[PDB]
């Protein structure tokens, strides 16, 4: 509560984004989020390793 | 939307920290990743900012 | 003091936080109220200040 | 102690001053202070509702 009142949410380090294109599925593009530390609503969020996420491909016409 | 007019979604939820944005080209495996994470400014960074304000208003004079 | 020369009282007590000042006109119900409260600057606001400094520097160049 | 030594006293939000002129006494002018939150001497001061205050009229010649 005190941290969010004083400074709000902010990032400390890490959480860079990198596109890999891993072929897990032909309709999704894989993206890697690097390990980092952050404070969201004053709660620390410390992650030791990267996380893989995937975005659906755009087909709207 | 077309690549010239595509923009990210607009959000104002205080509970989430935006790490960046991922743009996917129309019907293609390629994707552009950029990081717009809000990041802290230590007191050393803020002293450096204050020093640059000094230098600007010296150059002004 | 006369309205041209009136000023608010000068105080240096650490224990009090000033919210503003209230000017009363001479013998009248009317009063002018202004807020001068010191307010925080979150990391997003300081990053915006950093960007404004960068724009100032660029305009100077 | 940590809060005061890091950032001192500061306002978070609210505490706007408004003049109402309520006739509680002909020798006073009513002033309303809006609800708001602040950290004074490192202690949080959260007020849910506005506070009413009255200033004495100026009759010095």
């Amino acid at each position: 509560e005190r941290t969010y009142d004083e400074s709000g949410s902010y990032k400390v380090n890490g959480f860079e984004l990198f596109s890999e294109g891993n072929a897990e599925d032909d309709d999704h593009v894989s993206v890697v989020v690097d390990a980092g530390k952050a404070y969201v609503k004053g709660f620390k969020v410390d992650k030791p390793v990267s996380t893989r996420i995937s975005v659906p491909k755009s087909y709207d016409l | 939307n077309i690549m010239r007019l595509v923009t990210p979604p607009l959000n104002t939820d205080p509970e989430n920290l935006q790490l960046g944005t991922v743009t996917v080209l129309p019907d293609s495996d390629e994707a552009v990743c950029i990081s717009f994470a809000i990041t802290r400014l230590s007191m050393e960074d803020l002293q450096k900012v204050k020093t640059r304000v000094d230098n600007l208003e010296y150059n002004q004079a």
